[PDB]
């Protein structure tokens, strides 16, 4: 009886001694501000930190889960372009501008950047407040919130010192948040910086392999041989990401490459720590190949060819029969009356970034003949004013012909395999790839491939839903080509409710919208991509089309992209992350 | 007794060499160095980090380090550097740039004065960030460029 | 004109870029809870932290400054002894007690410890709130407050598992502070732990040499030879600290020592980091040699000797002529009417810790004959009850004879060089020293010595003030002996205002108080200490008596003792301090 009372006091001391020796887990929020081409949005992630006595604090990589993707606010390009409109003067695209004079407008650039950053902060705080309990809130507010704002293809091709000067101001804005909310946001030049196309693709590869449990240092995901070399349990999968302004082609080598082809070793280029399995990965990004950028370039090139433009009417093989729109690369809206309204706004035009780059007043064109010839091949005249550059000369209406085979051959000659490389692709040319066709002709791998992108997935899904493609579909090009050939030959009939796409041989029907009208262009892109993938010396084990990867719970913990990759790129280097995130932390910003 | 570390680095001669041949030769060269004559006693050895083809910009960056080291401009010690009130180490004397013209190429290397704001297209190299010099050495953003067909021959 | 506007914007970007690259300094508070013999008090220190990008966060050792020494609250001995009185039963000192049964009273020990810890927290917060501005407060509350509670000689000799069990509870109490104040206090088993006598002395040595600018790693305080060995610019000074229950003798070797003598190397025993100059230091602490402990033992031993005790009247040579007090080691209060009132309270008796240790029911006496004989030599009978142990048998009144030479010879035979070592001195005996005389007979150094202790300083100051000793006084034993011989032969005359000490040959006078009445015992201790110091093979370059060491400003930045030393012992190990204090921090305690 009395011995049990003694044991209660002995347990009281043992339980208290455990706390002093054991590792305590705390919850920390991680913010990734996706400063894309179309928009600037915030991504709020949650992760479990582990503090051990004399061992420090480190994030559990498998605990990283996305809470919510924030509102789609103004893109960094628009921010910089309004600043130029207001300080360098309107129509600066058609006039020579002295960049030296624009230095007296840096506080003015800061005030404009403050507008966007206050909205992103307000949105980030809103996600945190609505999706965390009081206990979780205390933990999150005490540890501090590391912020990673990375610009992608939107300002990759941006001219002069402006882009890098804006980034210095952005970091200062993040490092000085509202003290009212309590959320301690902080950043540095390592976390908040413009990421290269290759970096964008490499982080997308890390994200894919992490979530799919292919990448890991534990014995469950990796094995050590007799020679101490760690190999991954399962084959590392490659990724194909087609965003708004750029397309990424990333795959690990499973291979002897030419001197011109410059592959990236994950451990040597400090992307993954030494403890993780080694892999030589080919990462390439192509500008003018994203959903918005390729749309403007395709319409410009196709409706300049005499084989398609006849009597002011451009015959588009990538658009459905019965569909017609105004001859411009402006934002297309499919109205309920069946009509397609083309936005007149110069900024809300899909050619704007290409026409702004392809300017004789930009030092990248006036000094570099190679780049000038690249622009001229895509019908863009850098000498002519901005309005004339985006203008489709001697064209009024675009008529849809619905010919898929003709749509493939055009996407091929224009976007996939052109005469010269597409403008602002020096990053791809430096690695040894002028175009998409060159990727597989110089570098090939048996590594499985994954296809990512809203419209890329929609292309395969639409054909699966209408029972044209099998539910169990591999990378069979002939199956995809025939299924899309039938779907793209559909007639558009303006029905009582609105515009409806009617499939041939009474197969089926669906409503025509501002997202699916030009899905056949994306379908042609997939065909030509799989064709070049099949042409390569080594072919991937399987090609998969997935929206998201399910975790252990069943629910996908995070979305595919560069977001998780950039977190892992910094968090996995234990010693380096511990110093910047916890030793320095938000306390570094104390004035 | 200590061993002799060997650093074989190819320059402009095979920089433009077509196909796999150049990189395949380097694997063989390292094996040849790692297996010297046991008669002489000199223990020569190498690795893929020491024996590798160096880029034109890399060649220029090392030419910059050599120049500033010998001219006593580069250093960590209080004699060649100084630490300010904000713990940032600055070099006592200005880091000098170099222009080297060899047989096949010419290098133009110069450090930027207090991070001169450069355009997005111009990609400068930070010595500490690109792991050319350790953290303890003074920081410098250096522009290193090499041009093929500019060398004497 | 326009070029200057451009330069303003260029400076705007340069200033912002500086912040991203430069090191930011923040203010952090450090707490040292001195859990001494007499009391438990808090010491609040301020230090400047420096956070550098990719380098982490570290404390500037020379920025460490004491704000204030807190209120003198209940000692840890009293806390544990009340717990035993209330749970093991009253008079547990005279009865055999089963320690196993006391485990059912651990939450009861925790509730008692909570009482003291809430007072210390309240006092610590009060010091911080009253001595910091709002900007400083934010910095202090954000970084967290590392707490270092170290027990000294008060519970060093404490019996059974109790002391170490209390420490586990104390750490839990510190790790769970009041959330209302905002001050984030935190601890660990490395910071909050019972420090050994040798550790107490070693930290006192580090404190002395740090403040006096003798110790340092910078080229201003150290030099590197042709063989890469770092030597200190100026000679490292030794220290002699006489506290409440123990006396510390610490000096660096400038020497071949016997196999029995175990010296401590600062770098090898991880007291100072590798970057600091190497030194082999002899650190020794003696129990029963502090102001309170030695007072009880001296009166017990002297008033048991037939040479001093005659007809119930003990003739004390260390007390002034005309002064008389009741025959007990209880707390002496010098009343305004000239009388000396001796406190009857058993806990407020100077023999209590010695009589509690010297008990036949303590496993350290019942099993160890060596320790039993040590107690009996000091007249303490461990078989007899507690009341009989502290009792001075056949003695009623203590009469002061004022003979200094007789006072020296007694302190010598009783405290300095006794037959057997003083009880609870196994720590000193293990290092190779049974007594104070053995220290210099086995180990000697030419290193300068510093004397620390309230009464140790008062002894030299009193003689300087009455113009008996020179203002420029070295370690001249003959000068000190003659000056004290004249002062201690003074007659006590009860004057109109109160008790006044009257110096012979009409030299001068001062008021008799509860602090100076037995200053002659401390004077005799100094004489015999300097005698043994002079007897050594190597003699210190100079002996200095200092209250505090002035900093660069002129004001002493901190007090002498083990406090600054224990801070430096942890803060100087950059990598290890950064992990525990900043990576883990107060965030480790989040539940
Ligand atoms: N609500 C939404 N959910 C998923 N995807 C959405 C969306 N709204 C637009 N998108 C799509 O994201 C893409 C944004 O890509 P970005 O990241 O802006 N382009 P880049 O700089 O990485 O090349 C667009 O192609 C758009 O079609
Ligand atoms: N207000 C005060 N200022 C300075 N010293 C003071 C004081 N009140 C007591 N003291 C002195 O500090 C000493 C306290 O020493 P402790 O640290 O309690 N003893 P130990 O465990 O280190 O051996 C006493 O000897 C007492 O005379
Ligand atoms: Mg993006
Ligand atoms: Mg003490």
């Amino acid at each position: 009886d009395t011995e049990k009372r003694i044991n209660v006091g002995k347990t009281h001391l043992q339980t208290l001694r455990n706390l002093e020796t054991r590792c305590h887990d705390s919850l920390q929020a991680l913010v990734v501000i996706d400063a894309g081409s179309s928009s600037t949005r915030t991504n709020v992630f949650l992760a479990k930190t582990r503090s051990c006595p004399n061992k420090g604090r480190s994030i559990d990589p498998d605990s990283i889960q996305l809470i919510r993707e924030g509102k789609r606010f103004t893109g960094l390009r628009v921010v910089l372009e309004e600043w130029l409109d207001t300080y360098a003067g309107k129509d600066w695209e058609s006039r020579p501008v002295d960049a030296r004079l624009l230095f007296q407008y840096v506080p003015q650039m800061h005030e404009g950047a403050k507008k966007l950053m206050q909205l992103l902060e307000e949105d980030t705080v809103a996600i945190l407040d609505s999706q965390l309990n009081e206990e979780q809130k205390v933990q999150v507010k005490a540890l501090g919130i590391p912020v990673m704002l990375c610009s992608t293809a939107g300002v990759r091709d941006f001219h002069e010192w402006y882009r890098d000067a804006l980034f210095v101001l952005l970091r200062h804005l993040i490092n000085n948040p509202s003290p009212a909310h309590g959320y301690k946001f902080f950043t540095n030049p390592f976390w908040t910086r413009p990421i290269t196309g290759a970096e964008e693709g490499l982080f997308a590869f890390i994200t894919l392999n992490h979530l799919s449990r292919r990448l890991g240092e534990d014995p469950a995901r990796s094995m050590i041989d007799e020679y101490g070399v760690k190999h991954s349990r399962n084959d590392l999968a490659g990724v194909v990401e087609v965003g708004g302004a750029s397309a990424q082609i990333v795959f690990p080598l499973q291979t002897v490459l030419p001197s011109s082809v410059r592959a990236v070793n994950l451990q040597r280029e400090r992307l993954l720590p030494e403890r993780y399995p080694s892999a030589d990965v080919v990462s390439v990004s192509f500008m003018q190949l994203g959903m918005a950028s390729s749309a403007g370039l395709f319409l410009k090139e196709l409706c300049s060819n005499d084989e398609f433009l006849q009597g002011g009417i451009c015959s588009n093989p990538c658009l459905f029969k019965g569909f017609q729109q105004s001859c411009s690369a402006g934002e297309v809206e499919v109205r309920p009356d069946g009509s397609a309204s083309v936005n007149e706004d110069v900024r809300k035009n899909r050619l704007k970034p290409l026409a702004t780059y392809c300017s004789v007043h930009n030092p990248e064109i006036s000094f570099k003949v190679t780049n000038e010839m690249q622009c001229r091949e895509n019908s863009i005249d850098p000498t002519k004013p901005l309005a004339e550059r985006m203008k489709i000369e001697n064209c009024s209406i675009i008529e849809g012909t619905g010919n898929f085979d003709k749509c493939v051959s055009q996407v091929e000659s224009i976007l996939v395999a052109p005469k010269l490389p597409l403008p602002a692709n020096i990053e791809a040319a430096s690695s040894g790839f002028e175009s998409v066709d060159q990727v597989f002709r110089f570098a090939s791998s048996t590594a499985p491939m994954f296809i990512t992108g809203r419209e890329m997935l929609a292309s395969i899904d639409t054909l699966k839903d209408h029972r044209l493609l099998r539910s169990d579909f591999s990378g069979d090009v002939e199956e995809l080509a025939e299924a899309a050939r039938e779907f793209c030959s559909s007639e558009v009939i303006i029905r009582t409710d609105g515009p409806v796409i009617q499939l041939p041989n009474a197969r089926g029907e669906q409503k025509l919208n501002s997202l699916n009208f030009d899905l056949c262009k994306t379908m042609a892109l997939t065909v030509s991509l799989l064709r070049h993938m099949a042409a390569g010396e080594n072919q991937p084990s399987f090609i998969k089309w997935e929206k998201s990867i399910a975790g252990p719970d069943g629910k996908p913990l995070a979305d595919l992209g560069w977001q998780v990759g950039v977190i892992l790129h910094h968090v996995l280097f234990t010693e380096e992350w511990g110093r910047t995130a916890y030793e320095a932390g938000y306390s570094h910003n104390l004035e | 007794a200590l061993g002799i570390p060997v650093m074989l680095c190819s320059t402009a001669g095979v920089r433009d060499f077509h196909e796999w041949y150049r990189d395949a030769l380097f694997v063989l060269l390292r094996h040849l160095i790692n297996n010297p004559s046991p008669a002489h006693g000199y223990k020569f050895f190498t690795n893929p980090f020491w024996t590798r083809p160096i880029t034109g910009a890399e060649e220029g960056l090392f030419a910059f380090i050599t120049l500033n080291h010998l001219s006593r401009r580069l250093g960590e010690d209080p004699a060649r550097s100084m630490i300010d009130e904000y713990g940032v180490k600055h070099s006592r004397n200005d880091l000098a740039g170099v222009v080297e013209v060899g047989g096949a190429s010419a290098q133009i290397v110069f450090p930027l004065q207090e991070g001169t704001v450069l355009p997005s297209s111009v990609r400068a190299v930070n010595l500490q960030r690109e792991r050319l010099l350790p953290e303890r050495y003074p920081s410098a953003d250096v522009v290193s460029v090499s041009f093929m067909q500019l060398g004497m021959a």
